[PDB]
DNA sequence: GACATGCCCGGGCATGTTTGCCTGGAGACTAGGGAGTAATCCCCTTGGCGGTTAAAACGCGGGGGACAGCGCGTACGTGCGTTTAAGCGGTGCTAGAGCTGTCTACGACCAATTGAGCGGCCTGCAGACCGGGATTCTCCAGG
DNA sequence: CCTGGAGAATCCCGGTCTGCAGGCCGCTCAATTGGTCGTAGACAGCTCTAGCACCGCTTAAACGCACGTACGCGCTGTCCCCCGCGTTTTAACCGCCAAGGGGATTACTCCCTAGTCTCCAGGCAAACATGCCCGGGCATGTC
């Protein structure tokens, strides 16, 4: 049902990501390259979440599991709860 | 769920009156209080498990303190830790 | 104003066993006076004739007289001396005989005296006692009241106690009695439908 | 049966010390809390939470904002060397980075 | 006419969102990356609305952190414009993948 | 302000055989007055006639004054001062008789005294005794209660006793004798409400 | 008694357009004040409230005054006086700044003047004159009637006139209007009747 | 008393668009003070605080102050001076600033200045005007009740008007506007009654 | 005058495995030291994520699911597959014998 | 009384069931232990155990020898990338490092 | 009673640390540098294994002191217990 | 004379330690280095032999993999001698 | 007889205080954990002597680091045009969240007995040493 | 400069010899296992409700795309100096050996602390008490 939705990242979104870091001069690579490193990070927090949900039997991903997720991986995130 | 934002706001009035604080900040102090919270809690709880004890004691919580907190915070918290239960035992 | 002590009201028959008796009138629209027994009650127009007759088992003594007086009925009012409200006193109604403030008058009587006692502010009228005539076992006398019970500042809707007392010459007690009136108007209507809720 | 006293309130301190005692003896922490326990955690956790507040608060005054937001506490825990470390992985809510650019990159 | 100077553009920009503090990327788009990774794993799942903010706020958390880091490899070798040799240099140093 | 001491409320006849008497009023209700033997309190409006009888076993000498005093019923009023409260106090309702400031009054007599105590701060009315008929067996004297108990200030929702003392000439107590009252705006429903609440 | 004269109730709005005005009150049976457009007519209950308007073309020069004075609307009793029943001239219910006799009265107002007319014997109660604001259209005046239309003695049932005059400074007349008036016990109830009465 | 003018409450938001503002508390049992948009009613407790925000288009110029005064709805009731009941004008809690009669009060601000109009015997505070502190868009004032709409004597359950006049130093008006106000001990209970009320 | 304190180890049943995929292979106590190290270090592992599983869903229990879902938080993919199949195994048997 | 069966051998493991339970009940994990916790948690150390020891073995023969020594263990762990990801902060006594040299640095 | 230690970790030392590393050419201001980052390594070991042993009472620091101090700072040792 | 070209012993002797196992640090000048950094904490501290050892292993194993990245650093700035610059971004990349 | 007019009772709202439930602290007793003492004795510290590897030192010379120069290509900046994300609604209902009942589950204890740990010996593997030679690296002629 | 042959050095292989570690066996105590009992945490069904999902229209801020120019990266050459490799010399580490006793450990006894159980005070919400207002019906005068 969804597809391709990783090209929604606009190149100007990478930009703007990169020029928060510091960034001055950007290569084309950099894009595809940005990409490739977002979905590994996302989908290893999205597959931690979903296993918590599994486990706590709903079938809806709360805030907390995405806390949970985070959290363990070194990424201990506030303003969410904790 | 309990949460703390009672007592984070009272104790900012205590060292800016005049100040407020924003929804979103305030919970970002619960997840601190919190966080802090399970650190000393786990690191006292395995040093009472190292040394086969069993009774979490003020010693625990505070070498426990010196392992997560840097120096300079280290010894004023041990400063206050140390006059909240001198105060306690004493009252 | 307010009187310095209330009139008395005990029912006192007498050695002479005195009593008092009434007509039989209807209860039409067109009725000036009525009595209804079951309640003691007289139903009147303002200013009209009211016969009562004084039944008696002897004869009292030459010299008796027959004194009329009226209190209301309600013990906290009685102080009120029962007059003519400030309307019927200054109006230009006294026949000559009656003050323009009191409120009962006898008619067809010369020999009337009407009374403003000086100690009670108490207003009575008296008339010398007559024997029954020949083919009557009873004295009627004929009374007018001069306020309905409604006027405002007089009696103002409270209803009195017309006292009859028979006194002698120096004044003193041979029998008392008394009746409830309602001075109104149209007392053939007021009887009929009292008398309806009597017998439900 | 004299009048209570709250165990906060009887050591000075502000953050409640009967709910630490339920915390520190829940969640698996130990088999058992010694009485001295909870007051000296509570003192910690409200000095440090003086600390961040404090800091926090000149950082606002330095917007001229009559209220604290997520920004000036990423402001205080990062100024702090001390706090950086102990907050060294957390990850505020809108609190946005310092603004340092190397000396590389200026012009010239 | 007038044209910045190639670069001055660049700091002004650095300096404007170095001091902001919104979301950079869009947030209905990365809501259909979110959903269009998870699928993969399960069908049917639903998300709270601070759930996905609560992975946007990580995820560019992370790239900000990892632009610094491939910064300042392109400053090592002395060249103004980063490279995925910068990026996957940095990532390699931490031991990420 | 607060009174330095606190009236005797004990009943005491004396040589008289000095007792109450109430009447029998129904419960509708807004009955201007109505008194209920089972709490032995008084139900009446504000400025309303309140009925009170007076029985003795022979009749006092002459000069004899009958006086009403009002205290609160709980212990931790007592020392207060029951006086209106400061709204009734600047109204214009005085009937030339009584103060302004005076909770008690008495209707229908004119021969009324009122009393400021000098030592106690207490208020209290007067009137000289009067005998009974003879066919009746007490006299009954009308009060008046100028404030509602629910008046701020003064009574403030906060019961209160009327004490009736039989006084000589001079002041010295022959009899005394006590009634819970409420001044309220609906007497016979206040009334059948505790009555109700009685019988739990 | 009898005046020697009868006010003038032409109306004359003069050189400041001078009129009247009046609320839209509902018709429940015991509304304090309702006025009846159909009848130019007012209702209201004894002392209470009477709202009354005062429209102008020009505001009027400082110092202007307004009269009011009764008479009976009545042909044949234009000639007496329009004042209280003997029972409530009698009474003791004067504000301090009334008259007893006087029928009307103003309330709220601190400056009012009540005058009894030596030489026509009529009584009338005058106020200054005071302009509504920029956005208003009409100033509104409060009297107070002291007796029922039904006073015996008094209005006795007929209907008055209620009118008002702008005066100035020194008396003189400047406008005049008037408005029939019943004081009763159930205004909108007689309001709602008498209309539904201009129907049937 | 009485007062010898009537305040003005015509609306005008001025060439600075001058605005009130209230702030959007809830109507829980523990509400202090809360404001109903849809009734442009403020429901608050008695001597509590009552923010009230200004807005304004335009920052007035140096001097301008800002007036509070309150006046009955009911125009029969305007000529009275709005003030607290005789009880709470007796009891003992003054501020200090704050006469004890007066019925609204500022906190906060030593600047206050209460008036006791000397030609119109109106109660009134005034502070002066400042623009919003740095970080805010408006300026909010402290205001506090001392009587219950249901004070008897006193307002005595007649609602009131809050009337806010943004003037400059000399007194001349700049602004005003105004808002309902109902100082009762549930707040929260009354404003969801009232509301519940005109969902319905 | 005792000689010495009471230890444990998983030294025999290391022993064991090995000979099972090697019969013909010892293993040196170096070695040995350091696969005791690993089985305690797993089982920290494991033993702390079940404990949070059962604490965020507010259980008391420790069941055989917490330590299937930790286990799958914790080990990689593949190893994952194949630790919940023994797992699934034992509890099975288990039950059944 | 029966003759009594161990549990481990009631799940046909090799290593043991009722250690695994008290380990689980101690350590402040959680206040009650499942029957069938341990027994799943003993198959998943097993299998873990067996996975090093196999390719440890492998590592063995290819340097002839007849016993798994700590460089072994070593070279076991990082051969195979999803052990070395699990291990990935651990380090090895004596384990030494593996025989990588950049391309870069080879002459030619 | 002992200084000027940390010379003892000799040039040729470093250079074999470098060898397993994959370093073919060392410059020799790399000797100096090493020596700061062991000595900072060292000083936060050493003081965590210390404070173990301070809480314990005891006086000698055993293997289990350091691989405490080790694990917590993200780096597990096994062969030494623990 | 015999001799070879610079590189080639540097070379060979990767491949000799990347071998072995042993420590590539003296053992007794480690000693007093962790002795002389103790002090500092408190005095009259003791130690066994297997804490000592636990050291070593801890310390050689950070150098070595801090030196792996810094030759990494090294590489990526088309160079092959390691430089003290070299091993300040592989700190600082890691949070050191 | 029909109408006109006022007062009493009943109903229902308006308004303030009393009564009931949940959470935290106080008071008292029982059993285990912690503390202290006495003792053992294993392990760390220390010192000696001799042998020798490793470290220190100096020297040469080649390779790598470095700076400077030139080419051109990728990137940035700007403009106009196109897209769809935000916003502000409306609508439906799935699924989260909480409650109440009941049961199977694990904790707890006691009694019985096998598994695991420590101490005690012996052979095979691994290490060490020496000689052989196969492989790797470097320099010199030929083309 | 590129390719091939020869010399030299290092590494690897094979055989012999020696010492420590691995593996096994025997014994003893505690822990695992059996089998009862008890209490309740967790499953289950049930319900109310919130929050998510879907859809629509409108505004316009943001994203696309295309063109023009230039700063930037890359390659090249040429110094030159820094590090490598080698031999020589000096220093400290390793090794084996022995002794002293301080500190960790174990065992035994006693005292204080924390857990468990029971009861009281403060905060929050609903019910009761009581005054005020409106309408209906009857009483009573007028026509």
């Amino acid at each position: 049902v969804l597809r391709d939705n990783i090209q929604g990242i606009t190149k100007p979104a990478i930009r703007r990501l990169a020029r928060r870091g510091g960034v001055k001069r950007i290569s084309g690579l950099i894009y595809e390259e940005t990409r490739g490193v977002l979905k590994v990070f996302l989908e290893n927090v999205i597959r931690d979440a979903v296993t918590y949900t599994e486990h706590a039997k709903r079938k809806t991903v709360t805030a907390m599991d995405v806390v949970y997720a985070l959290k363990r991986q070194g990424r201990t995130l506030y303003g969410f709860g904790g | 769920k309990e949460s703390y934002s009672i007592y984070v706001y009272k104790v900012l009035k205590q060292v800016h009156p005049d100040t407020g604080i924003s929804s979103k900040a305030m919970g970002i102090m619960n997840s601190f209080v919190n966080d802090i919270f399970e650190r000393i809690a786990g690191e006292a709880s395995r040093l009472a498990h190292y040394n086969k004890r069993s009774t979490i004691t003020s010693r625990e919580i505070q070498t426990a303190v010196r392992l997560l907190l840097p120096g300079e915070l280290a010894k004023h918290a041990v400063s206050e830790g140390t006059k909240a239960v001198t105060k306690y035992t004493s009252a | 104003p307010l009187s310095s002590s209330v009139p008395s009201q005990k029912t006192y028959q007498g050695s002479y066993g005195f009593r008092l008796g009434f007509l039989h009138s209807g209860t039409a629209k067109s009725v000036t006076c009525t009595y209804s027994p079951a309640l003691n009650k007289m139903f009147c127009q303002l200013a009209k004739t009211c016969p009562v007759q004084l039944w008696v088992d002897s004869t009292p003594p030459p010299g008796t007289r027959v004194r009329a007086m009226a209190i209301y009925k309600q013990s906290q009012h009685m102080t009120e001396v029962v007059r003519r409200c400030p309307h019927h006193e200054r109006c230009s109604d006294s026949d000559g005989l009656a003050p323009p403030q009191h409120l009962i008058r006898v008619e067809g009587n010369l020999r009337v005296e009407y009374l403003d006692d000086r100690n009670t502010f108490r207003h009575s009228v008296v008339v010398p006692y007559e024997p029954p005539e020949v083919g009557s076992d009873c004295t009627t006398i004929h009374y007018n009241y001069m306020c309905n019970s409604s006027c405002m500042g007089g009696m103002n809707r409270r209803p009195i106690l017309t006292i009859i007392t028979l006194e002698d010459s120096s004044g003193n007690l041979l029998g008392r009695n008394s009746f409830e009136v309602r001075v109104c108007a149209c007392p053939g209507r007021d009887r009929r439908t009292e008398e309806e809720n009597l017998r439900k | 049966r004299a009048k209570a006293k709250t165990r906060s309130s009887r050591a000075g301190l502000q953050f409640p010390v009967g709910r630490v005692h339920r915390l520190l003896r829940k969640g698996n922490y130990s088999e058992r809390v010694g009485a001295g326990a909870p007051v000296y955690l509570a003192a910690v956790l409200e000095y440090l939470t003086a600390e961040i507040l404090e800091l926090a608060g000149n950082a606002a005054r330095d917007n001229k904002k009559t209220r604290i937001i997520p920004r000036h506490l990423q402001l205080a825990i990062r100024n702090d060397e001390e706090l950086n470390k102990l907050l060294g992985r957390v990850t505020i809510a809108q609190g946005g980075v310092l603004p340092n650019i190397q000396a590389v990159l200026l012009p010239k | 006419p007038h044209r910045y100077r190639p670069g001055t553009v660049a700091l002004r920009e650095i300096r404007r969102y170095q001091k902001s503090t919104e979301l950079l990327i869009r947030k209905l788009p990365f809501q259909r990356l979110v959903r269009e990774i998870a699928q993969d794993f399960k069908t049917d799942l639903r998300f709270q609305s601070s759930a996905v903010m609560a992975l946007q706020e990580a995820c560019e958390a992370y790239l900000v952190g990892l632009f610094e880091d491939t910064n300042l490899c392109a400053i090592h070798a002395k060249r103004v414009t980063i490279m995925p040799k910068d990026i996957q240099l940095a990532r390699r140093i931490r031991g990420e993948r």
